[PDB]
């Protein structure tokens, strides 16, 4: 249209609609939505049932290498029925081409996890443990790592509240460090940003 | 007595004169007293050496932002040091935790654990206004130890 | 429930766990007495071992008392070795904490119902 | 080797703990439909064998014993 | 040569019949699985595709040509993970259809 | 099996990186470190907090980067959001983003080069890195820290000057790293101090998800920075190094060549400049000049929305990665459609660069293990991710 | 008047003055006034340094600090002419080379039974001790119930608070005992006739202050402390050697701060279990503190472990 807009191309996006459409095709088994990104990303919705075969499946093949784990996260979502969203991101070395897989999960139904699958997965896997309570299956080593000792909040979940309830002092009532109730000195004034009158066209609901 | 308190004017003068301090480097305010001791504001021989043993120091520095699992490590050494000992902590995440300051694992002050003296605020103070905190703590020193045994 | 457990099946695997590591417990609390140095009386631990068993006793349900097994076994993972220096182990007692008052008329005249 | 000797030992256990049991220190006190006690109590009464007399409890059996002629019993065959 | 580039694997030893075998190590294998998947349908394709241009040319350096992998005892690595893959495919079933379809609202993203 | 715990030691260095060490003896081959020093809250934080108002706290997530982070902020929102950047903007980002690598490669050979126990080329490097200070002062707010870059491209105009003085700083710094050539490369002590140390060359170097050196110096040629573009950065001219062998000193000959490729760009990147303007013109992003916002309507009611609440995003999410001067930068930027954002998880290096400690250092010395750790540059701080 | 929780950053509506506050007791009493948090005015004498300790208690804005010598009336007229309450718990041992030692528990109390009370304050509580008697020992046992009626004309409701001997972490009386490292450890003096006093535990003595600092209807009523179970025996002395296995006083050291081979020896071994018609503290309840669980604490000698 003019300068100062991103100038998009159609060739990748023509071989990530190419690439990602017979990966449904040979395990429709485990994929239940595909989706191509306008700016040229794929998302494989997994049931995790197929969380170890999928990914042994892409871990090696002749037409898709994708030996480079970089990147497990977690999200959240409340109001979804099953809360949370484990969502891996994993590169081909050999083509340039970034791919994420979706696998939603539940609180306590545990997931098989990528232990020998991949072993960069190793303090990755961990932290979901300690910041949601996503038990992951036959992991050698669960422990605690980011956190303090003594938290049972799991805090990166939407309940747990900005400060937590530990506000820490000293006395010299004999020596230790106790905690304490949490005293603030200030509200963390909560303001209220969200500007009425529906800026997008294209992103609209279903207006039911 | 002109002949007794004619004495902490050398003893309260020596200490002033000699400061071994110890670092903890725990955030970005670590980075910037390294250009202090890099020589164009050369930090040693204007009174005071370089780093040291934790056991021989005089002035303890609590450089950015403390959190609670660092709580216990902190009065562990803060007990080891020797009595004539003052705290001065650099930073503004230091007097009251910056910002971070609404966080749920961020100690709230670094004065709610040890007793600090000098506050130097900023977000990196810049090697420039630090040297004026020290200046500022041998001008603290005109405290007396005779005419207090002399007196009670 | 579409959900597969974790570890136990059906509340017979699951009341022989919390059996298993309270032994474990057990011949804890007069280890640890001495060893980090502390000086209470070691009955004391040995209350407040099965005040914390007992007070979660409300439970129906399973895989949820088998997350707290994962929640009770790595809590000695820390405390057989050494990696609460001397103050985890005592923030399990609320010990210099002024005291609630849990009364009707004591609550009426500090406080706006808190 | 002595099946006597093992009747000692089991018969101060029990009022050697001062909980529930008020010289109670019969062969049918049933533990908790006779004797009453906390379910978490009776793997306690099970503890006091592995420093007075030595022994094991490797297994469920501490789940099986309820009364203590079955202790009794359940030495006997571990040691005559 | 006496380094493969790559650091971590020796050029051991011979080319152009190490992978000749391992290409028809897998194809016989490949027969085993019961034909309704299109993973043979596209798995025999390339292999036969490879195979064809593999056996059997001079030289070494030709052969990297179109064969698009890294050093050719790399491209060994290529398709060495590749046998262990498909005699996987035996174990568990992709072929069978879809299973635990989501309840009807989960992938929308906006709330 | 003496159970050791050498790390809260303030050993120099650095002093955090608590571990223990069930040592064999004499070898290790059991290391099982702990971390969390500093989580200081930081990914929860941010969800309170609009776009431009979150922004500093991805430059305090270094301590060194201050244009290599915020490099992978901005260019991960302006995909969000259809904005090409304009043309005069991206030939400051590649020259800043070519100078934090000026910062990085020489805090990480004299600071690892201090635990070693040398001290003169700790003093003997500094002292010249005293001269680009000056630069950050001069151009944007501060010493280091700067919110400097924005997501409408640079904030301002660096100002009259900067072009006969960074000509004359580039000019004079060849000699500087021809100084550590012969304090270090021709030694044999150092050479002897490591060779054939942290032997890890297989597909388990890979596997580990490792970014750069301790990548390619150590094998498999890859980089993000000529398969990958960000801005104008494909329209120089530069190579990448290789070392020979999977140990640390061919690990940290990547770092020699490397800095002898940054005094190139930037000598190639000067010549190429065009005159221009700063910022995205169409307003609903960038803030309008001081001067326009003073005089007519349109501006201030661009202006005091402009603060109050931030940019409207689009949903969707997003995803990318620069290369920071020590590995890899993934930002998995969720987008919620409002001022202010949903989670914002960050990969940084050291998450596979460290945990690949327990494969790197058995069958080996404790006095090693120290020599190992100044050779990945880790930072602390940065391992919040 | 008070709001929200007592935690800390909390108002609740007092206003204390706690003189001395620079040795084992006067410091650890202001230790709970700023948990609960006040307006805590302390002021010492001629201490910068010796206070520094004591700061991290009250949060911020809580303490403050003044300088007074005591023998002067403005300096302690113009700190106490804002608050409500005010205790006092000034005092020491052996007469210095420079003061007098003898008004200093006569004239001192009064210096604040001045003006000071006609300020407008209420619940002024001084310090007793239990066996600071009329009779004729001794030198510094006696000349403080000198103080107990001559002073007790001022302030003519106070309740006075009357301590027995004091068990803690760093006391005189229980420190001069295992401090006895010599050529022979004697007891007092070789005979176990009238050995012990009341040793109340350290808690107890801070509980029975904030619990009377608004009580109410606690003045004139004055209180005695009860000590542990029961009298004490002779065993204490040897149950030192049992489990122990056998600020600002100058720049090298101090030339006096002996033993005292004077009127201290005497001053402990004069028991006096005084009249239990006093109230004094289980009505100031609730104080109940055995010896045989706090003994661990304070003493400390070479095994440390075993
Ligand atoms: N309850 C008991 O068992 C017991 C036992 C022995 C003594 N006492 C008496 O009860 C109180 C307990 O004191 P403590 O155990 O904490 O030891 P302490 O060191 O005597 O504390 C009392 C404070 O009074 C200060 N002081 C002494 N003379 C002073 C003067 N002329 N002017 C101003 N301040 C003076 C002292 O030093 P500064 O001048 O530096 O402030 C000290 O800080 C004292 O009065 C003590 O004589 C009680
Ligand atoms: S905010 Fe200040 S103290 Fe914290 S890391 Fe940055 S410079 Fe250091």
């Amino acid at each position: 249209t003019r300068p100062t807009v991103r100038p998009r191309n159609d060739v990748a996006h023509k071989q990530l609609s190419a690439f990602g459409e017979y990966v449904a095709e040979i395990l429709p088994k485990y994929v239940q939505q595909v989706q191509v990104s306008c700016f040229n990303e794929l998302e494989i919705c997994i049931h995790p049932d197929g969380v170890i075969p999928v990914l042994t499946f892409l871990r090696d093949h002749s037409n898709a290498q994708f030996k480079s784990l970089a990147d497990l996260t977690a999200v959240d979502i409340p109001t979804r029925q099953n809360r949370f969203e484990i969502v891996y991101n994993l590169l081909s070395l050999r083509f340039n081409s970034r791919i994420r897989v979706k696998t939603y999960t539940d609180e306590l139904t545990p997931i098989e996890s990528s232990v020998p699958v991949y072993k960069a997965a190793n303090w990755y896997e961990r932290e979901i443990w300690d910041m949601f309570g996503v038990f992951f299956a036959n992991h050698p080593d669960l422990r605690r790592i980011l956190t303090d000792y003594g938290f049972e909040g799991h805090p990166f979940r939407k309940d747990f509240p900005l400060s937590g309830y530990v506000e820490l002092r000293y006395d010299d009532e004999v020596k230790r460090v106790v905690a304490e109730p949490v005293e603030l000195a200030q509200e963390f004034r909560k303001f209220d940003l969200n500007s009425p009158w529906e800026a997008f066209p294209a992103y609209r609901q279903p207006p039911e | 007595e002109y002949v007794v308190a004619k004495l902490d004017d050398l003893i309260n003068w020596a200490r002033r004169s000699s400061l071994w301090p110890m670092t903890f480097g725990l955030a970005c305010c670590a980075v910037e007293m390294m250009h202090m001791a890099a020589p164009r504001y050369d930090m040693d021989r204007f009174g005071v050496v370089f780093r040291a043993s934790p056991r021989q120091s005089d002035v303890m520095i609590v450089a950015g932002t403390l959190t609670n699992k660092m709580a216990p490590a902190l009065r562990k050494v803060y007990d080891q040091m020797p009595e004539p000992r003052y705290v001065v902590s650099m930073g503004s995440c230091a007097n009251g935790g910056g910002y971070y300051h609404y966080s749920y694992s961020v100690v709230r002050g670094c004065d709610r654990i040890v007793p600090v003296d000098i506050y130097v605020p900023g977000c990196p103070p810049t090697a420039e206004a630090l040297l004026y905190g020290i200046l500022q703590l041998q001008k603290k020193i005109k405290r007396e130890k005779r005419l207090r045994i002399w007196y009670r | 429930t579409s959900v597969k457990p974790i570890f136990s099946r059906d509340m017979n695997e699951a009341k022989r766990r919390v059996r298993e590591l309270y032994r474990a417990w057990y011949r804890e609390v007069p280890n640890t007495v001495h060893l980090f140095q502390l000086d209470i009386s070691v009955k004391q631990g040995r209350d407040k071992v099965r005040e914390m068993f007992k007070k979660n006793a409300h439970i129906t349900d399973p895989r949820v008392v088998d997350l707290l097994v994962i929640k009770g076994k790595m809590e000695l993972e820390e405390t057989i070795k050494v990696w609460k220096q001397r103050t985890h182990v005592m923030r399990f007692f609320h010990e210099t904490e002024a005291p609630r008052p849990k009364d009707f008329l004591s609550k009426f005249y500090v406080g706006h119902d808190p | 080797l002595t099946l006597e000797g093992i009747k000692d030992r089991v018969l101060y256990v029990l009022k050697l703990y001062d909980k529930i049991d008020p010289e109670k220190l019969s062969v049918n006190s049933h533990f908790m439909k006779d004797l009453g006690l906390d379910s978490l109590d009776q793997v306690e009464i099970i503890m006091a064998m592995e420093d007075e007399f030595g022994f094991e409890i490797p297994d469920i059996d501490a789940e099986k014993l309820m009364c203590p002629q079955e202790i009794v019993d359940y030495i006997a065959d571990k040691k005559d | 040569k006496k380094t493969t580039g790559l650091v971590g694997l020796a050029v051991c030893e011979t080319p152009h019949e190490r992978l000749k075998i391992l290409y028809t190590k897998i194809l016989d294998v490949l027969g085993h699985i019961p034909k309704n998947a299109a993973y043979r349908k596209y798995t025999e394709q390339i292999t036969n595709e490879k195979l064809s241009m593999v056996k059997a040319e001079p030289d070494v350096k030709k052969l990297e040509e179109r064969l698009q992998g890294g050093q050719i005892e790399e491209v060994i690595l290529q398709a060495e993970n590749e046998l262990s893959l498909a005699r996987k495919m035996i174990q568990w079933k992709p072929w069978e259809p879809l299973v635990e379809e989501p309840p009807a609202s989960q992938w929308k993203w906006p709330i | 099996n003496l159970t050791l715990n050498f790390g809260p030691q303030h050993p120099a260095a650095h002093g955090v990186l608590r571990l223990v060490m069930e040592l064999s003896g004499e070898m290790v081959r059991k290391c099982d470190p702990h971390i969390g020093l500093l989580h200081r809250g930081t990914e929860k934080l941010i969800e309170y907090k609009t776009y431009l108002q979150a922004l500093p706290y991805f430059d305090r997530l270094d301590y060194v980067s201050m244009m290599c982070n915020e490099q992978a902020y901005s260019l991960a929102v302006e995909k969000l959001l259809n904005i090409q950047p304009p043309p005069r903007a991206q030939w400051i980002r590649v020259l800043f983003g070519e100078i934090t690598r000026l910062l990085n490669h020489i805090m990480a050979v004299t600071t690892h080069a201090l635990d070693i126990g040398a001290m003169t080329p700790f003093f003997w490097m500094f002292e010249e890195r005293e001269k680009m200070f000056e630069f950050y002062e001069r151009v944007s707010g501060a010493r280091m820290h700067a919110a400097y870059v924005r997501p409408g491209g640079v904030h301002q105009d660096l100002p009259l000057g900067l072009m006969d003085d960074i000509y004359e700083f580039s000019k004079n710094f060849s000699l500087r790293i021809d100084e550590l050539e012969e304090m270090l490369t021709n030694n044999r002590i150092w050479r002897n101090r490591t060779v054939d140390i942290g032997i890890v060359t297989a597909e388990d170097a890979l596997n580990y998800g490792f970014s750069g050196v301790m990548l390619r110096g150590s094998g498999i040629q890859w980089d993000l920075r000529k398969t990958q573009p960000y801005d104008v950065y494909d329209q120089v001219e530069f190579d990448v190094p290789i070392g020979s062998r999977g140990d640390c000193y061919d690990r940290y000959l990547c770092r020699v060549e490397e800095m002898r490729q940054s005094i190139r760009i930037i000598s190639q990147c000067l010549n190429k400049m065009p005159p221009g303007e700063i910022k995205v013109d169409d307003a609903k992003v960038s803030p309008p000049k001081r001067a326009e916002m003073k005089t007519s309507m349109e501006s201030l009611i661009h202006h005091f929305k402009l603060y109050t609440e931030g940019y409207q995003v689009p949903p969707g999410a997003t995803y990318t990665a620069i290369e920071a001067p020590k590995g890899e930068f993934g930002v998995y930027l969720v987008s919620d459609g409002s001022s202010r954002p949903y989670r914002c998880k960050i990969k940084a290096p050291g998450f596979a660069h460290l945990a690949g400690l327990d494969k790197m250092s058995k069958g080996h010395m404790l006095a090693d293990v120290v020599a190992i750790i100044g050779t990945q540059d880790i930072v602390f701080g940065e391992v919040d991710r | 008047i008070p709001h929200g929780k007592g935690g800390r950053s909390s108002v609740s509506g007092i206003v204390a003055t706690v003189f001395g506050a620079t040795g084992f007791l006067g410091r650890y009493v202001v230790n709970h006034l700023g948990r609960m948090g006040s307006q805590v005015i302390v002021p010492h004498r001629c201490e910068p340094y010796d206070t520094m300790h004591l700061r991290p208690m009250g949060d911020l804005g809580q303490i403050i600090f003044m300088d007074w010598n005591g023998r002067d009336k403005d300096s302690i007229r113009r700190a106490v002419e804002h608050s409500s309450v005010v205790i006092n718990l000034v005092g020491r041992e052996w007469e210095t080379q420079n003061f007098d030692f003898e008004d200093v528990f006569v004239k001192i109390p009064q210096a604040i039974a001045q003006v000071s009370k006609e300020a407008g304050v209420e619940k002024f509580i001084h310090i007793s001790h239990l066996n600071a008697d009329i009779k004729s020992s001794s030198k510094y046992l006696r000349s403080k119930a000198v103080g107990e009626k001559e002073v007790r004309e001022t302030f003519p409701e106070a309740t006075i608070i009357k301590p027995a001997e004091i068990f803690g972490r760093e006391d005189r009386f229980l420190n001069y005992f295992a401090n006895i490292r010599w050529f022979g450890g004697v007891p007092l003096i070789s005979l176990g006739k009238k050995t012990v006093k009341q040793p109340v535990y350290i808690v107890d003595v801070t509980k029975g202050i904030i619990n009377a600092i608004k009580d109410p209807d606690a003045r004139g009523k004055t209180f005695a402390f009860v000590g542990p179970s029961r009298y004490l025996l002779f065993d204490l002395v040897q149950y030192v050697f049992a489990v122990a296995h056998r600020i600002g006083r100058l720049f090298e050291i101090s030339p006096f701060e002996p033993w005292t081979t004077r009127d201290k020896v005497e001053r402990i071994h004069t028991t006096d279990k005084i009249l239990p018609h006093l109230p004094g503290l289980e009505d100031l309840g609730v104080e109940a503190t055995p010896l045989e669980l706090k003994a661990i604490e304070v003493l400390r000698r070479h095994r440390t472990y075993r």
